RNA sequence: CUUUCU
RNA sequence: ACCCCCGCCGUUAGUUGCCAGCGGUUCGGCCGGGCACUCUAACGGGACUGCCCGCGAAAGCGGGAGGAAGGAGGGGACGACGUCUGGUCAGCAUGGCCCUUACGGCCUGGGCGACACACGUGCUACAAUGCCCACUACAAAGCGAUGCCACCCGGCAACGGGGAGCUAAUCGCAAAAAGGUGGGCCCAGUUCGGAUUGGGGUCUGCAACCCGACCCCAUGAAGCCGGAAUCGCUAGUAAUCGCGGAUCAGC
């Protein structure tokens, strides 16, 4: 059923449907399906509601998700701009923070391409 | 091949039913050099025919590889201006060879999701006279023929 | 610069790490095989003059 | 009892200098483990050619260590004179243990 | 898969270890 | 990224601490952007220099985990 | 009571022995089929006994180090042949026809500089 | 086939 | 051709090999014992178109036997006179010209890592002949005493505590991976793919902002096999899978 923000996991296996959340990869997922205790293997389809609370609780309280992480890696970057740091920057200017090269790649944080003229 | 004639590489015979015609496709099946994973395929594949007809796999194999077998085909040809589809017959051989290259090419467009039965069905259809295979084939032997005002070359 | 350097990387200095190899010969910084104090080059050199011991032509 | 290890880049001045070894204690006292040939440890260095930038085209060089062993059973002292300073190490090496 | 380090293979061909790859 | 330590020189510290007991100063140059900036030396103003010149970089609160030379940017244009 | 013959095939070394009698076969301290267990191509190493219709009465005590398992196979394939030639004269006219007892000194050549692996070339772009 | 120039 | 490596056999040699034989085995070649075998590394043997059929004047050509191996068995090393006013004065050497409180030196810091773009070489992919997890001996060149680190324990882990063995065929790096056996996923931009990015750490190092590798949580981008063009490879090759080294604190 629904778990966590506003999420509906659904027919597949839960720890790939945890999944299916901002703030679930299949770490947290295999964390919260034995501290509550219930098989991976079973669909969501057919698992119990005592079984959909267990879970519901936990992950609710557990760790910050959906749309409030989406909300804070915004505030970690917005602070990045602070009076003006490096990283800041990069955010900035769309370019890369993670000390790579530039001259080549760097294509996954550039608007495609914008390809120019030149030479005689 | 510009000093000689090449020797026909020759085949280790099979390992299950005797026949070189069989390792030939085993290798056509075979990608990077899993040799064993093929050979579970067209094993398991074999196995498929007994249980889906009465028929011996080998003599299905045997007959579906012949429905294959291009009579006559189009090389390509220069005549000092235009490149013209030229139709002429086709080595043993070859025939063989494009028999097993497409036996497997058709196989793996088909839908079924697991390769040992993809091996099964077309091979099933094909000697029925319907696969895939056979459709890339009387297209081959049409073209050829369709072109048979240029049988005056030959080369 | 090669004079004032071949110097500077003998003296000890402030921290280990701005230690480094030398070609001892041939005066030089890079491919320098530790196990001779000596560039490819002037190696290469020796090897074939007989001037280092049980050094030879690999071939297999 | 008696261990002695044996190298060298020369494998004449060892199927020579330790073989030798052989006779000096079979004549001189009683038994040897005879000579036995150890792994070798290839060395190999791979150098560009030219001086400058021709990245292909190369040239092999390897330097070979190898070992041999020798075994003598019965330390008598008629046995270490030879073994001992009736020196003639050439460039070999002298393992000695027990 | 030889790129994902939260794989097996990823850490294999990275010569790494860790979680996804343990020492026995 | 260490943590047996914040790896600070001295010779900036020293001369910060050394302010702390009574110092306002903002003619505080450094060439040591390797630095992180420790617990709370706020207020003041660092001028570091990018390998060129220094500039004043005025430290608060929201920034005290990071390095100096973050905010002394080397290249122009990018 | 003892049969010899020593296979080799690419880094492999067999070391076979025969015996009279019953037809199972040891390898490495294992049957046959449990060590080459799924491999399709193993069926291979035995095929000089179905020649001489040696079948299965002999036994057959197998120690195979060395290399890789298809290796494994056929150094076992030339030890059993060698094995068998040895305890009968005879046993060429069968065997040699079908060269169980040829070597075969196919092996892994050499990487060689400037290419990437052996003959793979490096890539052109004359562009 | 195709190829003017360099 | 004379040299090295790889194919077959023989001689010489027993802290690596073994129930091969027999004995004891806490059943680990571990224990006395044994080089038979395997291997290790030195020295020999072996192939000559020598032998048989056919063609030829001859060289040699086609085929056959024997033989591990034929007719250059397979891989190296090995580069004629010369060509390109090829390459390098920045490895070095060297004729000449130029700088000498600077065109020399030393340092800290930055730069060689820039990024609207274009190209070459590569990696990882785009999946079910596949991906994931577990179990399971295929074996094969090299490195290791400012070192390789078994084994215990703490940590999800990287790594941190301790700590035995090994100057190393003896001990360690070492898990080979593909494979095999079981279980999962069920054709989905997916349990495919792992870019980007937020956060928390570990290690080397004086120091990791500009600039390190690694681990862990989160985040999961393009990508559904690629236009015109175009590349490699003829056999243990290509294709694919892992393994080592050099340089090297780390990368
Ligand atoms: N000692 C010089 C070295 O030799 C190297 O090896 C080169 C050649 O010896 C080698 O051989 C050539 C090949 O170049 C060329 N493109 C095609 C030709 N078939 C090859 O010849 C081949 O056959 C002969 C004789 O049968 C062998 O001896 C030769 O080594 C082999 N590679 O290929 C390499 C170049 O393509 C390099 N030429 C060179 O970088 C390096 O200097
Ligand atoms: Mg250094
Ligand atoms: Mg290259
Ligand atoms: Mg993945
Ligand atoms: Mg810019
Ligand atoms: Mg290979
Ligand atoms: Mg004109
Ligand atoms: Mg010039
Ligand atoms: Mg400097
Ligand atoms: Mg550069
Ligand atoms: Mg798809």
């Amino acid at each position: 059923a629904r778990i966590a923000g506003v999420e509906i996991p659904r027919n597949k296996r839960v720890d790939v449907a945890l999944t299916y959340i901002y703030g679930i990869g299949k770490a947290r997922a295999k964390e919260a399906l034995e501290k509550t205790g219930i098989n991976p293997a079973t669909r969501v389809k057919d698992l119990t509601e005592a079984e959909v609370v267990r879970l519901r609780e936990y992950v609710e309280n557990t760790w910050k998700l959906e749309g409030e992480l989406r909300a804070e890696v915004a505030a970690n970057i917005k602070r990045l701009m602070d009076i003006g740091c490096y990283r800041g920057l990069r955010h900035r200017r769309g370019l890369p923070v993670r000390g790579q090269r530039t001259r080549t790649n760097a294509r996954t944080r550039k608007g495609p391409r914008k390809t120019v003229a030149g030479k005689k | 091949a510009r000093r000689r004639r090449a020797e026909v590489r020759q085949l280790q015979p099979d390992l299950v039913y005797g026949d070189v015609l069989v390792t030939a496709f085993i290798n056509k099946i075979m990608r990077d050099g899993k040799k064993n994973l093929a050979a579970r395929i067209f094993y398991d594949a074999c196995k498929i025919i007994q249980e889906k007809t009465g028929q011996e796999p080998l003599k299905v194999f045997k007959q579906a590889v012949e429905n294959v077998k291009p009579r006559m085909e189009v090389r390509s040809r220069r005549v000092g201006g235009a490149n013209y589809q030229v139709p002429m017959e086709v080595s043993p051989r070859r025939q063989q060879s494009l028999a097993l290259r497409w036996l497997v090419q058709a196989a793996n467009q088909r839908p079924e999701r697991r390769a040992a039965v993809r091996i099964a069905h077309e091979l099933m259809d094909a000697a029925e006279g319907k696969g895939g295979a056979v459709k890339k084939k009387e297209d081959v032997e049409r073209m050829a023929e369709a072109n048979r005002a240029y049988a005056h070359y030959r080369w | 610069a090669r004079k004032a350097l071949i110097e500077k990387a003998k003296r000890t200095p402030k921290f280990k790490v701005r230690a480094y190899t030398r070609c001892v010969r041939c005066g030089r910084a890079r491919s320098v095989y530790r196990f001779f104090g000596l560039c490819r080059i002037c190696l290469r050199e020796l090897a074939h003059k007989g001037q280092l011991p049980g050094v030879r032509k690999a071939s297999w | 009892k008696i261990r002695i290890k044996l190298r060298g880049f020369d494998h004449k001045t060892l199927d020579a200098s330790a073989q030798k070894i052989v006779e000096a204690a079979r004549r001189s006292g009683a038994q040897v483990s005879g000579p036995i040939p150890l792994p070798t440890r290839v060395r190999r260095f791979t150098v560009i050619r030219g001086p400058f930038k021709h990245k292909d085209s190369r040239e092999h060089f390897e330097l070979r260590t190898h070992n041999r062993l020798v075994d003598i059973i019965n330390p008598n002292r008629k046995t270490i004179e030879q073994l001992m300073t009736l020196d003639l190490p050439t460039g070999v090496e002298i393992e000695i243990k027990t | 898969g030889k790129g994902d380090r939260r794989t097996r293979r990823g850490k294999i061909w990275r010569g790494t270890y860790g979680k996804y790859r343990p020492r026995k | 990224s260490l943590k047996k330590g914040v790896f600070v020189d001295d010779h900036l510290l020293e001369k910060v601490l050394e302010l702390n007991a009574k110092g306002e100063k903002r003619l505080i140059k450094t060439w040591s952007r390797r630095s992180t900036i420790v617990p709370e030396m706020v207020g003041h103003t660092i001028a570091v220099y990018n390998g060129k010149q220094h500039v004043p970089v005025y430290i608060t609160e929201n920034m005290v985990g990071h390095k100096l030379g973050e905010f002394a940017p080397t290249r122009t244009y990018r | 009571e003892q049969y010899y013959g020593t296979g080799r095939r690419k880094e492999a070394v067999a070391r076979v022995f025969l015996r009279p009698g019953n037809g199972k076969v040891t390898v490495n301290g294992q049957d046959f089929n449990e060590y080459f267990q799924g491999l399709v191509r193993a069926v291979a190493a035995l095929e000089p006994l179905r020649a001489v219709d040696a079948l299965g009465r002999f036994d057959a005590y197998i120690t195979v180090r060395g290399g890789g398992k298809s290796g494994q196979i056929d150094a076992i394939k030339l030890g059993i042949a060698r094995a068998l030639v040895q305890y009968n004269p005879d046993y060429r006219a069968k065997l040699k026809p079908l060269g169980f007892l040829t070597r075969d000194a196919r092996v892994v050549e050499r990487k060689k500089y400037g290419k990437h692996k052996a003959r793979r070339a490096p890539q052109y772009s004359k562009r």
